[PDB]
RNA sequence: AUCGAGAGGA
């Protein structure tokens, strides 16, 4: 259910789930499908309309495209990854320890 | 205080240089769909006819 | 030893084409899936 | 950096100022490979690339050039103690040294775009937002999506007939896959007020071109049904209706479909037409017409039919109807620097623009669609293309390459016989006039995007109502 | 203004201010649309506040 | 019909237009016509009714339709006026050396539909007869209207100095009973402002008129425009090495100023100002130097251009563009701000990681001393994209409370 | 299950072995497939812990 | 869904006439023709040649729209003289032309063929 | 008043194209020459399919738009065909089209081309052109192994304005006055400019002196061939057919001054 | 995904040329230079065989509906 | 009356009825496919 | 059909 509908959470709490994860794949060509699986998402409510979450940060460089982010409400808000980003899996702090 | 509406069309606009100012170019199928009531008098009742 | 200026850049190139060729660009979602069941399932 | 106890993607920060090392191992750090610095010297030696070239055969990867201790991941956490040389021209000793002391190197700084920016080629001379907007409408692009399209059912899908590989190209684009599933064709653009159907961002096409298959695509759209037997109350079944049984019998002709109730592959249908002939038993008797039609205006062929059992195991049917969608005016098309624009018009070869060699355009833009916009990269893409086109290359757009300006592009199409600036005398089709201004034209990548006006077009005089308030329904 | 100067000063003061913000940018309005909307804001005595 | 385009901002933005039935799938709409809808043609859709009486027809037809509808009550100005490729052109056509041949003359008359069908005397006689632009133009005026406007590139001093009435540069357009006697018309004679040809037109002559006059500036600049075209290249974008080597020596003035500034501020030399602290004037002091950088390159960007430019022609005719746009093409991009400020150091005292620590200089902050056709650095680029990403910001968000 | 993950049976196989199964070898994988409809789960940001 | 036939540019229509020739009221000695599924091709020639008669005052061609497929002819003749007379001439006149030429371009590949 | 008496000079002729030089014309007479080769030339292609079996991996409008233009040998045959529209028949005769058939079938492992070569006619007189007895075949699909193609086509007669697989021609260069003598482009930087090939200048000088008197003669012509009709060919017919048109205008012009 | 027929821009037929042009390039000639052997002179046909990408090659890895 | 499918996996003929559990008589194939109409399709090569 | 969600367009 969660991974069909995109609420996140359980079917009961279908309003205190929050929405928009697991969105249908685009596969109106090849581009939108690698992006949409690098796509990146700020929970900060589109409702809001303070800049500072949607501004282009310093520390975005070569993490997140300066460039791909929709134009219209969501801007900044949904982002992409960079080309050699890449989101560290976890590990065990153990044999640092 | 706004609602939907009958006989109303929508379509993508385009540029043409040959009309006039107070003129917008229609396709054949939007005026096939939309119609005008017009009433029948002695003027215009054989055009009418042939329509 | 030392890449001169002159062939740069196509080893930064050949770099980036090895690391694309070990990784890819849905690598995230794999590894994280990946973690998931390997660990967090157990 | 020797792959001992630490693992390659813990962060360990060291801010110095105030006492703390803080050393990460969760999840969810973003973060990039950077190629590690010496004194003033890159680890990364010639031995490196020298064992990277033969890749295939010694299976050297990037794998074990990590595990050499010459790259290493940096999350953002990190980036705040490292002090990064662009390029390793940065390495240099200046006659005045900026840093001096660096850690860290790029392995390239276009790495910073991500997948759809990475197809924008000379980003770097476009204003940013023209290239925000590209970055969005390389994902309304037609194209191939994906190979195996002949056998995915998918509710909407856009094929484009002949795809190109851009002549002026990124090297991003070799792993982005785009040479090998790309989503435009390269076009005979020529910059130009020419009648006046350009203008607002518009463009004019060659109707001859596109008679040629130019920018054509074939439209793919699937239909579901299933015939439920939920309960002996009611159940659906598949079969041609008959007018004498069925009771919601609408008055279009279902005598496309088989005996099975399913319509056959390479049957033309129009719009409102049916497909699949479903009826439900009713508690115009003992059964009720609950037929799937066509969504409306849309005059496809039925390109295939597929039978199976869903989850539960009841009949389902998957039908892919076949609609070829030629470019027509008001049909939207962009290049990769923001530029869309709908079809204005469509004039014959005879009646476009020619140069003295008879090349007319395939696509006319206007020229104030440019100043404003800043979309310097529209044009050095053109330059870079003619002389592409004209030496057999792939042109290089690469964003920060000093290797590649205007002025040895230039110089480059002045070999071939040309302008150097990519300007042509061009001559009015209509009278065979020179045009007083020479015109700029050259091959640019252009996009059709999945906005067709025929899927944007609507109509209506006294249709249905809604429910709940009579007012006309939505959509 | 309207509590030290009144309902009459706060209208030419809030007319004032209005224009300043519309012509900062080099724009122009026509003042009678000015004027009334001042007018509606202050023909009751006080301000009456556009909400 | 009433032809609607959203949102619908004020009254020009649902008009009402004749039907002209043509054969694709498009609403086909006249080019003056764009600007008060605020429509262009990248995918925009409009929205038609069809009133369903003659009551409301003829509401419509007498309250509502275009040429009713040239000058608004807002600003009491024209609404619309003549745009993009007729705007351009006719700058080119109202030029003092344009002249035009007997069978490109017949040409161009076949698109005036307000033609007495009189062919003028030429302008020139022998060698050759010969028309000028401005001779056809002023059979496209309508009436006996009287009108004084300035071109654009007008000198400032030429109004005081002798040839006042005998204009050397053909600016000081004088349109007298209806013919252009002089002039090169622009966005300030047939554009949206206060006392053009368009609102002079509408003014003296009625809606009727008016409209032909739109019509007509259209249709036979179009045509004529098949002849001259209008384009734009790489060439329009390039400068002789003379101008690139004075932007270069400006721009390195401007660093090494900046640089000047920077050991003031850091050995204590620099005093603020009244009424900012040491911090905001030192930034004050370097933002006034890129500037004078920024417009200085400007300058001499745009004096190296020729009148055979392009992007000169569009901003002349003011059809597109500005002379800033010029400056960011050809000279210099200049300083990216967010939130009105330099770029802001979202690292440790850093703006990226490639500067050292506490570098006010102007690379560091975001001055981008490269142009369009230069092509910005990986980190003029990274700015750039910060601040054009807070004019999408802005655009986004504005509306919202805009609207409200 | 994601596909092309370690788990999945297009795991491994080579672009004969995928394109014999009637699949593109150039589809990166990463999604799932719940009722047939192909699902992605964007990253969503959070403030570190 | 609004494409017209490609026939449509240049087949006549039933009751619809190839020509259709109009006095122009403005002045004397001035008519309009109306022609019929042609385009710049024959109008511009037409055009040309009828500006070649001295008798010809104007001469000139318009395609009121693109999308419509018919071009407006206006022909202004001196008073001794007609618009049809000088649109008749205008025809003959490039028939022969291109009868000449065709003549002498057969000419001139029966030479290239052999020498 | 009368018309012109234009000079004809071949300077090349090959089987792929016609260089030649028309003199002495008006610049109106040389484009609607050039018009009518690109637009009013007619043609035989196909222009009616009936797929009977397609297993290939192209959908059955991108095969018949395929072999729609494929040109197919027109000389002698196109002006003795009628258009259909003309034709007293049926949908289809062989007074106003051509018959072909395409039946391939691939068995081998080993991928089967479907060129040009499988289009075969009842008209030995109208083939494709690469089929004409080098140039390989036009490639119409490439099928695997189990995969099959079956149809039936008809090519009729038309021209270039209806659609731009009748257009005979694979390009028209067209120039004139190659020194800009008259001034009819205004080169901001006449130097930077290449020479056209038909140029009669020192290198020294970039452009001929402006000549007040003149105007366009001597237009210079390179009619390029797609393979349907030989480049004379092409030429002649479209005199021919540029003459003709007007001598149907003059027709209907008499009639229309007669009736008034 | 097939080489098309015609060049777009002027019409010149294309169809024939792309298995030559493979045969060139394999033969180590410059895309340039085959182009050339190929007789595509104007950059709108040397555009058609540059920019081509055969994925047709691509879709005959697939096993048809039937044997 | 016949109606047979093509089988998604083995490419096999195969009939079946109306209220048929639709699986292949070869393998089992779950999935079937029709067979090209019979009906007279025609295309204008444009 | 209704509701919600998501993705898009101007
Ligand atoms: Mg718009
Ligand atoms: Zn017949
Ligand atoms: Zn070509
Ligand atoms: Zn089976």
């Amino acid at each position: 259910y969660s991974l069909a509908t995109g609420n996140w959470g359980d079917q009961k709490k279908a309003h205190q789930a929050r929405a928009g994860v697991s969105q249908v794949l685009n596969r109106l060509t090849f581009a939108s499908t690698l992006s949409h699986l690098r796509r990146l998402n700020s929970p900060i409510g589109r409702d809001g309309k303070l800049a500072k979450p949607r501004q282009l940060h310093n520390t975005l460089w070569g993490m997140v495209c300066p460039a791909e982010t929709p134009e219209g409400h969501a801007v900044g808000l949904v982002k992409n990854l960079a080309l050699m980003a890449y989101i560290s899996v976890g590990s065990q702090p153990s044999p640092i320890l | 205080m706004g609602k939907r509406v009958d006989f109303s069309a929508r379509t993508v606009i385009t540029p043409d240089p040959n009309l006039s100012i107070d003129q917008v170019g229609v396709p054949r199928s939007i005026a096939a769909n939309m119609t005008f009531a017009e009433i029948v008098t002695p003027f215009n009742i054989d055009r009418l006819q042939e329509l | 030893d030392e890449i001169t200026p002159d062939l740069w850049q196509e080893a930064c190139w050949i770099v980036i084409s090895s690391y694309f060729d070990e990784k890819g660009l849905v690598r995230q979602q794999l590894d994280s899936f990946d973690e998931f069941i390997q660990m967090s399932v157990q | 950096r020797q792959m001992d106890i630490i693992v390659s993607e813990v962060s360990m920060i060291r801010d110095i100022r105030e006492r703390e090392i803080r050393i990460y191992t969760d999840a969810g750090r973003i973060c990039r490979p950077l190629l590690i610095v010496e004194k003033q010297k890159l680890l990364l030696k010639k031995r490196h690339i020298d064992q990277l070239k033969e890749r295939e055969y010694n299976n050297y990867s990037w794998q074990d050039l990590v595990a050499s201790g010459v790259v290493e991941y940096i999350d953002t956490l990190e980036e705040e103690t490292v002090m990064l040389a662009m390029t390793p021209d940065d390495l240099q000793e200046k006659e005045v040294a900026y840093c001096s002391t660096y850690t860290h190197c790029e392995i390239h700084p276009s790495m910073i775009l991500g997948v759809c920016a990475s197809i924008i080629p000379f980003p770097d001379h476009n204003q940013s937002p023209r290239n925000t907007y590209q970055s969005a409408m390389g994902k309304q692009a037609m194209g191939v999506y994906i190979t195996n399209f002949h056998v995915r059912m998918d509710t909407l899908a856009h094929v484009l007939y002949y795809p190109q590989k851009p002549l002026v190209t990124t090297r991003s684009m070799e792993y982005l896959r785009f040479r090998e599933l790309p989503a435009g064709i390269n076009s005979i653009v020529a910059i130009a007020s020419y009648t006046g159907y350009n203008q607002e961002d518009s463009v004019i096409m060659n109707r001859s071109a596109v008679d040629r298959g130019f920018f054509r695509s074939v439209f793919y759209r699937s239909y579901k049904e299933q015939e439920s037997k939920k309960g002996f109350d009611q159940e659906e079944v598949f079969e041609k209706p008959t007018r004498e049984t069925c009771q919601g019998m609408r008055h279009a002709i279902y005598d496309k479909l088989d005996d099975d109730g399913l319509i056959a592959p390479g049957v033309r249908v129009s719009g409102d037409d049916v497909i699949i002939g479903k009826t439900v038993t009713l508690p115009r008797y003992t059964k009720r017409d609950c037929s799937t039609f066509l969504r409306t205006s849309e005059t496809g062929i039925v390109d295939q039919v597929m039978v199976t059992l869903n989850q539960e195991g009841y009949k389902f049917c998957k039908i892919r109807v076949r609609s070829v969608r030629i470019p027509q005016i008001g049909d939207k098309f962009a290049s990769r620097h923001g530029q869309k624009g709908t079809c204005g018009i469509q004039y014959r070869q005879e009646d476009m623009p020619f140069t003295c060699e008879g090349i007319t355009p395939d696509i006319i833009i206007n020229p104030h669609a440019i100043p404003s916009r800043m979309t310097i990269g529209h044009l050095i893409e053109c330059l870079q293309g003619k002389v592409s086109a004209n030496k057999g290359e792939i042109g290089d757009a690469t964003p920060f390459n000093d290797a590649v300006n205007v002025q040895k592009i230039s110089n480059l199409l002045s070999d071939y016989g040309y302008h150097l600036r990519g300007n042509e005398v061009l001559y009015n089709g209509f009278t065979g006039r020179k045009i007083t201004s020479q015109i700029f034209i050259g091959p640019t990548y252009y996009q059709r995007l999945k906005h067709m006006v025929d899927d944007k077009i609507h109509s209506r005089a006294r249709g249905p109502i809604q429910i709940l308030n009579r007012q006309p329904m939505e959509g | 203004i309207f509590t030290v100067l009144g309902i009459e000063a706060v209208r030419k003061a809030l007319e004032r201010e209005l224009y300043h913000v519309i012509s900062f940018d080099g724009s122009y309005v026509n003042y009678r649309h000015l004027a009334l909307l001042c007018d509606t804001m202050t023909c009751r005595g006080h301000l009456m506040a556009i909400t | 019909v009433i032809f609607n385009r959203q949102p619908t901002l004020h009254k020009m933005s649902m008009m009402g237009h004749r039907v002209r039935i043509l054969p694709w799938s498009t609403f086909r709409l006249n080019l003056s016509v764009t600007t008060p809808y605020n429509a262009d043609f990248d995918g925009d859709e409009m929205n038609l009714h069809l009133p369903q009486s003659l009551e409301t027809r003829a509401e419509i037809q007498e309250l509502a339709m275009v040429p009713r509808m040239i000058v608004t009550p807002q600003s009491n100005r024209p609404v619309m006026g003549i745009v993009q490729d007729t705007l351009t052109a006719v700058r080119k056509f109202t030029k003092r050396d344009v002249f035009l041949e007997r069978g490109e003359v017949m040409n161009l008359l076949m698109f005036l539909s307000t033609w007495d069908g009189k062919v003028p005397q030429p302008a020139i006689l022998k060698p050759r007869p010969l028309w000028t632009g401005k001779q056809i133009f002023s059979l496209i005026i309508p009436g006996h209207i009287n009108c004084i406007r300035t071109h654009s590139t007008h000198p400032d001093d030429e109004d005081s100095g002798p040839y006042k009435h005998i204009s050397p540069g053909d600016t000081k357009v004088v349109v007298e009973n209806g013919e252009l006697i002089m002039g090169i018309l622009c966005k300030k004679s047939l554009g949206t402002s206060a006392g053009s040809l368009v609102h002079i037109s509408y003014l003296e002559m009625g809606h009727d008129i008016t409209r032909l006059f739109y019509s007509n500036i259209q249709t036979v600049i179009n045509n004529w425009l098949l002849i001259e075209g209008h384009t734009i290249g790489i060439g329009d974008s390039i400068a002789d090495s003379k101008t690139y080597q004075d932007i270069q020596n400006t721009i390195k003035k401007a660093k090494q100023d900046v640089i000047e500034v920077i050991e003031k501020a850091h050995n204590n030399e620099l005093e603020p100002t009244p009424g900012n602290t040491l911090r905001q004037t030192f930034e004050n002091q370097v933002n006034r130097i890129l500037n004078d950088a920024r417009d200085k390159t400007g300058s001499s960007a745009q004096k190296s251009l020729s009148e055979y430019n392009n992007f000169k022609s569009m901003v002349v005719s003011g059809a597109k563009g500005s002379k800033i746009n010029i400056s960011q093409v050809i000279a210099v991009v200049g300083q990216q701000n967010v939130e009105g400020k330099r770029i802001p150091f979202g690292f440790k005292h850093r703006t990226l990681p490639h500067f050292i620590k506490d570098d006010y200089g102007p690379e560091s902050r975001g001055f981008v001393e490269n142009s369009y056709l230069a092509g910005l650095t990986p980190t003029e680029f990274f700015f750039h994209a910060m601040g054009g990403r807070e004019g999408l910001i802005d655009t986004a968000v504005k509306t919202a409370e805009t609207g409200y | 299950i994601m596909l092309r993950s370690t788990y999945c049976l297009l795991n491994g196989l080579t672009d004969r072995d995928l394109c014999e199964l009637n699949e593109c070898p150039l589809d990166p994988g990463g999604y799932f497939i719940i009722n047939g409809s192909e699902k992605v789960l964007i990253a969503q940001e959070k403030m570190a812990t | 869904m609004n494409a017209p036939p490609a026939f449509e540019s240049f087949l006549l229509f039933e009751g619809e006439k190839k020509i259709t020739i109009n006095k122009d009221t403005k002045v004397p000695n001035a008519c309009l023709f109306t022609i019929n599924k042609e385009d710049h091709t024959l109008g511009n020639i037409i055009k040309s040649q009828l500006l070649k008669d001295p008798q010809v005052l104007f001469a000139g061609y318009k395609v009121p729209h693109p999308l419509e497929h018919k071009i407006i002819i206006r022909v202004q003749t001196t008073p001794d003289y007609s618009p049809q007379e000088a649109f008749t001439n205008a025809i003959t006149d490039l028939i022969s032309e291109l009868s000449l030429l065709e003549e002498r371009f057969r000419v001139a590949i029966k030479d290239k063929q052999e020498g | 008043p009368y018309a012109n008496q234009p000079t004809v000079r071949i300077t090349e002729l090959t089987d792929e194209n016609v260089k030649f030089i028309i003199e002495n014309t008006d610049l109106a007479v040389a484009n609607s020459i050039r018009r009518v080769f690109i637009a009013e030339v007619p043609i035989i292609a196909i222009d009616w399919v009936q797929i009977d079996a397609n297993s290939s991996v192209l959908h059955d409008e991108f095969i018949a738009h395929r072999l729609g233009l494929i040109p197919l040998t027109s000389d002698d045959i196109v002006d003795k065909l009628q258009y259909s529209r003309d034709c007293t028949c049926e949908e289809f005769c062989p007074e106003c089209s051509v018959e072909f058939t395409l039946d391939v079938r691939c068995n081998e492992d080993q991928t089967r081309h479907v060129t040009s070569r499988d289009l075969i006619s009842n008209s030995p007189r109208v083939i494709p052109v690469t089929s004409r007895n080098e140039q390989d075949d036009i490639l119409i699909v490439k099928l695997r192994k189990g995969q099959e193609l079956r149809l039936r086509a008809y090519a009729k007669k038309g021209f270039g304005k209806e659609h731009a697989k009748w257009n005979p021609t694979a390009g028209v260069a067209f120039e004139y006055d190659p020194d800009n003598a008259l001034r009819h482009t205004v080169y901001p930087k006449p130097e930077e400019w290449p020479k056209s090939e038909y140029s009669e200048l020192d290198e020294d000088e970039s452009q001929a002196p402006y000549d007040p008197n003149g105007k366009p003669e001597r237009f210079y012509y390179n009619v390029e061939s797609c393979g349907s009709l030989r480049p004379e060919t092409i030429v002649l017919s479209a005199l021919s057919g540029l003459k003709k048109k007007l001598s149907d205008l003059q027709t209907q012009l008499s009639h229309e001054i007669q009736s008034d | 995904m097939i080489i098309p027929v015609r060049c777009f821009t002027c019409g010149k037929i294309v169809g024939n040329k792309w298995e030559a042009y493979l045969g060139l390039l394999q033969a180590e000639y410059t895309e340039g230079d085959a182009l050339d052997a190929l007789g595509l002179k104007r950059y709108c046909c040397r555009r058609m065989l540059l920019a081509h990408v055969d994925l047709i090659e691509k879709l005959l890895n697939y096993a048809p509906l039937e044997k | 009356q016949p109606m047979i499918y093509i089988c998604g996996e083995c490419h096999t003929e195969n009939e079946i009825k109306s209220r048929d559990p639709i699986r292949c008589r070869e393998c089992g194939y779950r999935i079937m496919y029709k067979k090209r109409t019979k009906r007279l399709v025609v295309f204008d090569a444009r």
